[PDB]
Protein backbone atom coordinates (compact mmCIF):
# COMPACT_ATOMS: atom_id res chain seq x y z
CA UNK A 1 0.00 0.00 0.00
CA UNK A 2 2.79 2.44 0.95
CA UNK A 3 6.11 0.76 0.04
CA UNK A 4 8.08 3.96 -0.55
CA UNK A 5 6.82 5.53 2.69
CA UNK A 6 7.55 2.28 4.55
CA UNK A 7 11.10 2.04 3.20
CA UNK A 8 11.89 5.64 4.14
CA UNK A 9 10.49 4.93 7.62
CA UNK A 10 12.81 1.90 8.05
CA UNK B 1 10.97 25.14 35.02
CA UNK B 2 12.41 23.73 31.78
CA UNK B 3 13.25 20.23 32.98
CA UNK B 4 16.32 18.28 31.92
CA UNK B 5 14.00 16.07 29.87
CA UNK B 6 12.55 19.08 28.05
CA UNK B 7 15.93 20.57 27.13
CA UNK B 8 16.90 17.13 25.80
CA UNK B 9 13.77 17.06 23.61
CA UNK B 10 14.60 20.50 22.20
CA UNK B 11 18.20 19.45 21.54
CA UNK B 12 17.03 16.35 19.64
CA UNK B 13 14.56 18.32 17.50
CA UNK B 14 17.13 21.04 16.81
CA UNK B 15 19.55 18.32 15.68
CA UNK B 16 16.86 16.54 13.65
CA UNK B 17 16.04 19.77 11.80
CA UNK B 18 19.71 20.55 11.15
CA UNK B 19 20.24 17.07 9.69
CA UNK B 20 17.22 17.33 7.36
CA UNK B 21 17.16 21.00 6.23
CA UNK B 22 19.92 22.02 3.81
CA UNK B 23 20.10 25.85 3.81
CA UNK B 24 22.36 25.71 0.74
CA UNK B 25 19.61 24.02 -1.33
CA UNK B 26 22.37 22.23 -3.24
CA UNK B 27 20.14 19.27 -4.13
CA UNK B 28 17.79 21.52 -6.12
CA UNK B 29 20.18 21.03 -9.07
CA UNK B 30 18.91 17.42 -9.33
CA UNK B 31 15.28 18.41 -9.91
CA UNK B 32 13.70 18.84 -13.30
CA UNK B 33 14.45 22.43 -14.31
CA UNK B 34 12.04 25.28 -13.58
CA UNK B 35 10.39 26.78 -16.66
CA UNK B 36 8.84 30.24 -16.56
CA UNK B 37 0.48 25.34 -19.26
CA UNK B 38 1.74 24.09 -15.88
CA UNK B 39 5.37 24.75 -16.74
CA UNK B 40 6.46 24.80 -13.07
CA UNK B 41 4.73 21.53 -12.14
CA UNK B 42 7.70 19.19 -12.84
CA UNK B 43 10.18 21.28 -10.83
CA UNK B 44 7.86 21.99 -7.90
CA UNK B 45 6.67 18.37 -7.79
CA UNK B 46 10.32 17.30 -7.52
CA UNK B 47 10.79 19.91 -4.79
CA UNK B 48 7.79 18.61 -2.82
CA UNK B 49 8.98 15.02 -3.33
CA UNK B 50 12.40 16.02 -1.99
CA UNK B 51 10.70 17.78 0.93
CA UNK B 52 8.63 14.71 1.84
CA UNK B 53 11.85 12.72 2.28
CA UNK B 54 13.24 15.43 4.57
CA UNK B 55 10.00 15.52 6.56
CA UNK B 56 10.18 11.75 7.04
CA UNK B 57 13.77 12.06 8.23
CA UNK B 58 12.76 14.70 10.77
CA UNK B 59 9.69 12.79 11.98
CA UNK B 60 11.75 9.64 12.63
CA UNK B 61 13.73 11.60 15.24
CA UNK B 62 10.77 13.05 17.18
CA UNK B 63 10.91 11.50 20.70
CA UNK B 64 8.24 8.82 20.89
CA UNK B 65 7.41 8.78 17.17
CA UNK B 66 9.09 5.36 16.67
CA UNK B 67 6.98 3.83 19.48
CA UNK B 68 3.94 4.17 17.21
CA UNK B 69 2.91 1.36 14.90
CA UNK B 70 3.99 1.56 11.27
CA UNK B 71 0.35 2.24 10.35
CA UNK B 72 0.14 5.24 12.69
CA UNK B 73 3.50 6.61 11.54
CA UNK B 74 2.26 6.36 7.95
CA UNK B 75 -1.11 8.05 8.52
CA UNK B 76 0.52 10.87 10.51
CA UNK B 77 3.07 11.55 7.77
CA UNK B 78 0.50 11.25 4.96
CA UNK B 79 -1.83 13.71 6.68
CA UNK B 80 0.80 16.16 7.95
CA UNK B 81 3.26 16.11 5.02
CA UNK B 82 2.02 19.17 3.13
CA UNK B 83 1.62 21.16 6.37
CA UNK B 84 5.18 20.49 7.53
CA UNK B 85 6.45 21.33 4.05
CA UNK B 86 4.62 24.67 4.19
CA UNK B 87 5.95 25.16 7.73
CA UNK B 88 9.52 24.29 6.74
CA UNK B 89 9.30 26.57 3.69
CA UNK B 90 8.95 29.58 6.02
CA UNK B 91 12.73 29.37 6.50
CA UNK B 92 13.13 30.26 2.80
CA UNK B 93 10.22 32.72 2.68
CA UNK B 94 11.14 36.41 2.64
CA UNK B 95 8.81 39.33 3.25
CA UNK B 96 11.12 41.49 1.12
CA UNK B 97 9.12 40.39 -1.93
CA UNK B 98 6.80 37.65 -0.59
CA UNK B 99 8.65 34.74 -2.18
CA UNK B 100 10.42 31.51 -1.22
CA UNK B 101 14.11 32.26 -1.88
CA UNK B 102 16.12 29.02 -2.01
CA UNK B 103 19.57 30.38 -2.91
CA UNK B 104 19.33 31.70 -6.48
CA UNK B 105 17.05 33.38 -8.99
CA UNK B 106 16.17 30.01 -10.54
CA UNK B 107 15.13 28.65 -7.12
CA UNK B 108 13.15 31.74 -6.09
CA UNK B 109 9.42 31.00 -6.19
CA UNK B 110 6.66 33.61 -6.15
CA UNK B 111 2.87 33.32 -6.37
CA UNK B 112 3.15 33.13 -10.17
CA UNK B 113 5.40 30.06 -9.91
CA UNK B 114 2.96 28.30 -7.56
CA UNK B 115 0.14 29.15 -9.97
CA UNK B 116 2.21 27.71 -12.84
CA UNK B 117 2.23 24.39 -10.94
CA UNK B 118 -1.58 24.20 -11.13
CA UNK B 119 -2.69 25.92 -7.93
CA UNK B 120 -5.09 28.85 -7.63
CA UNK B 121 -5.53 31.88 -5.38
CA UNK B 122 -7.94 29.90 -3.17
CA UNK B 123 -4.79 28.22 -1.84
CA UNK B 124 -2.09 30.76 -2.68
CA UNK B 125 -3.68 33.76 -0.94
CA UNK B 126 -4.13 32.11 2.49
CA UNK B 127 -0.73 30.47 1.94
CA UNK B 128 1.02 33.85 1.61
CA UNK B 129 -0.93 35.19 4.58
CA UNK B 130 0.16 32.15 6.61
CA UNK B 131 3.82 32.66 5.66
CA UNK B 132 3.61 36.34 6.60
CA UNK B 133 1.88 35.70 9.93
CA UNK B 134 4.33 32.95 10.84
CA UNK B 135 7.25 35.23 9.95
CA UNK B 136 5.73 37.97 12.12
CA UNK B 137 5.86 35.60 15.09
CA UNK B 138 9.68 35.61 14.75
CA UNK B 139 9.91 32.19 16.37
CA UNK B 140 13.06 30.91 17.96
CA UNK B 141 14.37 27.91 16.05
CA UNK B 142 13.52 25.97 19.22
CA UNK B 143 9.89 27.04 18.76
CA UNK B 144 10.00 26.38 15.01
CA UNK B 145 11.17 22.78 15.38
CA UNK B 146 8.73 22.11 18.23
CA UNK B 147 5.86 23.38 16.08
CA UNK B 148 6.83 21.01 13.27
CA UNK B 149 6.93 18.06 15.67
CA UNK B 150 3.57 18.97 17.22
CA UNK B 151 2.07 19.31 13.73
CA UNK B 152 3.09 15.77 12.82
CA UNK B 153 1.90 13.94 15.94
CA UNK B 154 -1.71 15.16 16.00
CA UNK B 155 -4.18 12.58 17.40
CA UNK B 156 -7.14 13.91 15.38
CA UNK B 157 -5.60 13.01 12.02
CA UNK B 158 -7.86 10.77 9.89
CA UNK B 159 -6.96 7.10 10.12
CA UNK B 160 -5.11 7.23 13.45
CA UNK B 161 -5.60 3.97 15.33
CA UNK B 162 -3.77 4.66 18.58
CA UNK B 163 -4.99 8.19 19.24
CA UNK B 164 -4.27 7.89 22.98
CA UNK B 165 -0.58 7.21 22.33
CA UNK B 166 -0.35 9.95 19.68
CA UNK B 167 -1.87 12.41 22.15
CA UNK B 168 0.62 11.32 24.82
CA UNK B 169 3.58 12.00 22.52
CA UNK B 170 2.13 15.34 21.42
CA UNK B 171 1.34 16.38 25.00
CA UNK B 172 4.99 15.96 25.97
CA UNK B 173 5.98 18.19 23.05
CA UNK B 174 3.28 20.78 23.79
CA UNK B 175 4.28 21.00 27.46
CA UNK B 176 7.88 21.42 26.31
CA UNK B 177 6.85 24.26 23.99
CA UNK B 178 4.69 26.01 26.61
CA UNK B 179 7.47 25.81 29.20
CA UNK B 180 10.12 26.97 26.71
CA UNK B 181 8.12 30.10 25.86
CA UNK B 182 7.52 30.84 29.55
CA UNK B 183 11.19 30.47 30.52
CA UNK B 184 13.07 31.49 27.37
CA UNK B 185 10.97 33.83 25.20
CA UNK B 186 11.09 37.38 26.61
CA UNK B 187 8.13 39.75 26.42
CA UNK B 188 6.57 41.31 24.46
CA UNK B 189 7.16 38.64 21.79
CA UNK B 190 6.04 35.97 24.26
CA UNK B 191 2.53 37.47 24.51
CA UNK B 192 0.03 34.66 23.83
CA UNK B 193 2.73 33.03 21.71
CA UNK B 194 1.59 29.46 22.36
CA UNK B 195 -2.00 30.30 21.40
CA UNK B 196 -0.77 32.08 18.26
CA UNK B 197 1.35 29.05 17.34
CA UNK B 198 -1.61 26.68 17.79
CA UNK B 199 -3.68 29.04 15.64
CA UNK B 200 -1.05 28.52 12.93
CA UNK B 201 -1.65 24.78 13.23
CA UNK B 202 -5.34 25.48 12.63
CA UNK B 203 -4.37 27.56 9.59
CA UNK B 204 -2.33 24.63 8.27
CA UNK B 205 -5.31 22.28 8.61
CA UNK B 206 -7.34 24.59 6.36
CA UNK B 207 -4.44 24.95 3.91
CA UNK B 208 -4.13 21.16 3.93
CA UNK B 209 -7.82 20.81 3.06
CA UNK B 210 -7.60 23.29 0.17
CA UNK B 211 -4.38 21.73 -1.15
CA UNK B 212 -6.09 18.33 -1.14
CA UNK B 213 -8.95 19.70 -3.27
CA UNK B 214 -6.63 21.30 -5.83
CA UNK B 215 -4.32 18.27 -5.83
CA UNK B 216 -7.24 15.90 -6.43
CA UNK B 217 -8.45 18.11 -9.29
CA UNK B 218 -4.91 18.40 -10.67
CA UNK B 219 -3.97 14.72 -10.30
CA UNK B 220 -7.33 13.60 -11.73
CA UNK B 221 -5.91 14.54 -15.14
CA UNK B 222 -3.40 11.89 -16.31
CA UNK B 223 -1.40 14.51 -18.23
CA UNK B 224 -0.70 16.14 -14.85
CA UNK B 225 -0.23 12.94 -12.83
CA UNK B 226 2.43 11.91 -15.35
CA UNK B 227 4.48 14.92 -14.22
CA UNK B 228 4.31 14.04 -10.52
CA UNK B 229 6.77 11.73 -8.77
CA UNK B 230 6.08 8.20 -7.47
CA UNK B 231 6.59 9.32 -3.86
CA UNK B 232 4.18 12.25 -4.25
CA UNK B 233 1.52 9.96 -5.74
CA UNK B 234 1.91 7.48 -2.88
CA UNK B 235 1.72 10.11 -0.14
CA UNK B 236 -0.94 12.44 -1.56
CA UNK B 237 -2.95 9.93 -3.61
CA UNK B 238 -3.61 8.72 -7.16
O1 LIG C 1 15.29 21.49 2.39
C1 LIG C 1 14.05 21.59 2.41
O2 LIG C 1 13.33 20.61 2.71
C2 LIG C 1 13.42 22.93 2.10
C3 LIG C 1 12.50 22.77 0.90
O3 LIG C 1 12.31 24.09 0.46
C4 LIG C 1 10.98 24.32 0.03
C5 LIG C 1 10.01 23.28 0.04
C6 LIG C 1 8.71 23.55 -0.42
C7 LIG C 1 8.41 24.84 -0.89
C8 LIG C 1 7.01 25.15 -1.35
B1 LIG C 1 6.35 26.65 -0.88
B2 LIG C 1 4.63 26.33 -0.64
B3 LIG C 1 5.20 27.07 -2.15
B4 LIG C 1 3.96 25.82 -2.18
B5 LIG C 1 4.33 24.61 -0.92
B6 LIG C 1 5.82 25.13 -0.12
B7 LIG C 1 5.88 23.86 -1.35
B8 LIG C 1 6.46 24.60 -2.87
B9 LIG C 1 6.75 26.31 -2.57
B10 LIG C 1 5.26 25.80 -3.39
C9 LIG C 1 4.79 24.39 -2.56
C10 LIG C 1 4.03 23.33 -3.35
C11 LIG C 1 4.52 22.88 -4.58
C12 LIG C 1 3.80 21.89 -5.29
C13 LIG C 1 2.57 21.39 -4.80
C14 LIG C 1 1.79 20.28 -5.56
O4 LIG C 1 0.43 20.25 -5.16
C15 LIG C 1 1.91 20.43 -7.10
F1 LIG C 1 3.17 20.23 -7.59
F2 LIG C 1 1.49 21.68 -7.42
F3 LIG C 1 1.09 19.51 -7.68
C16 LIG C 1 2.38 18.91 -5.10
F4 LIG C 1 1.74 17.87 -5.72
F5 LIG C 1 2.16 18.84 -3.75
F6 LIG C 1 3.71 18.82 -5.37
C17 LIG C 1 2.07 21.85 -3.57
C18 LIG C 1 2.81 22.82 -2.86
C19 LIG C 1 9.40 25.84 -0.93
C20 LIG C 1 10.69 25.59 -0.46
Amino acid sequence: NHPMLMNLLK
Amino acid sequence: KLSEEQQHIIAILLDAHHKTYDPTYADFRDFRPPVRPLSMLPHLADLVSYSIQKVIGFAKMIPGFRDLTSDDQIVLLKSSAIEVIMLRSNQSFTMDDMSWDCGSQDYKYDVTDVSKAGHTLELIEPLIKFQVGLKKLNLHEEEHVLLMAICIVSPDRPGVQDAKLVEAIQDRLSNTLQTYIRCRHPPPGSHQLYAKMIQKLADLRSLNEEHSKQYRSLSFQPENSMKLTPLVLEVFGN
